């Protein structure tokens, strides 16, 4: 899925 | 150096996670559902990508445009995008409640007979019939396989292509050349360099690489890769 960049 | 990011993948952890996720657009998009710009941008970008690739995707040997939606979730990509381009669609998805909801999501397409087979399996255990597919579309799912297994999957996919068939991978990238393991869903986010290594090892050549525009700034970059088998 789309995910927040760490 | 740290052990490889993909050494931490555990298939059972991934399936346990996804089986408890809501069978909805919000669920399969990790919260970035219809209240956000993401579904709209995603379909716009995928349609534009396929439109610009039309000259690279003419069927050969009397084929029609049979596609497969890999890691399909509830069928969102087929319902909202692939059905326009494809003559017929198969789907591969391991999670049982997602398959159940997929039958609802795809009802109108099923009424037209446009859905062929739904394979309730992980992609690592799935083999396309030889020569069947004009397009193998892999979106937001290949991080569930470690590198070697993904190479193996892509090699099976090549045999599953029609003459002049195409593989598309639409996936996140890390911002640097280091892959990130996500313990929540037991998957890796890969660098562009890692994807290119994997594609080469699988015997594929890139014919396009395009960034998905317009996504919320906090997200990892998302890239669309179009791939052909290397000539013998
Ligand atoms: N080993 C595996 N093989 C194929 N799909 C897998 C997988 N492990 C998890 N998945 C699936 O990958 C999906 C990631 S979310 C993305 C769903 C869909 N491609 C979309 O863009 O709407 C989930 O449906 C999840 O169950």
């Amino acid at each position: 899925p789309p995910k927040q960049q760490l | 150096m740290d052990v490889p990011a993909d050494s931490h993948i555990k298939y059972e952890d991934a399936i346990d996670y996804w089986t408890d996720v809501d069978a909805t657009v919000d669920g399969v998009l990790g919260g970035y559902g219809e209240g956000t710009v993401v579904p709209t941008m995603d379909v716009l970008g995928s349609n534009n990508f396929l439109r610009k690739l039309k000259s690279r995707m003419l069927p050969q040997e009397n084929n029609v445009k049979y596609a497969v939606d890999i890691g399909a979730g509830i069928g969102r990509v087929s319902k909202t995008m692939l059905h326009k381009h494809a003559a017929k669609i198969d789907l591969v998805e391991p999670v049982k409640p997602f398959i159940e909801q997929m039958h609802v999501e795809l009802a109108e397409l099923k009424d037209k007979g446009q859905i062929g087979q739904i394979y309730e399996v992980g992609m690592q255990d799935w083999t396309p019939d030889a020569g069947k597919y004009w397009l193998i579309w892999c979106q937001w799912c290949v991080g569930h396989l470690p590198d070697a297994e993904l190479v193996a999957f892509l090699k099976r996919c090549i045999v599953g292509l029609q003459p002049n068939g195409t593989i598309v991978v639409k996936e996140n990238n890390t911002p640097t050349d280091t892959d990130d393991f996500d313990e929540t869903d037991s998957s890796v986010t890969r660098s562009d360099a890692k994807f290119r290594q994997i594609f080469e090892e699988a015997g594929l050549k890139l014919i396009a690489s395009e960034r998905q525009r317009g996504l919320p700034r906090e997200l990892y970059p998302v890239r669309m890769y179009a791939l052909k088998p290397m000539p013998n």
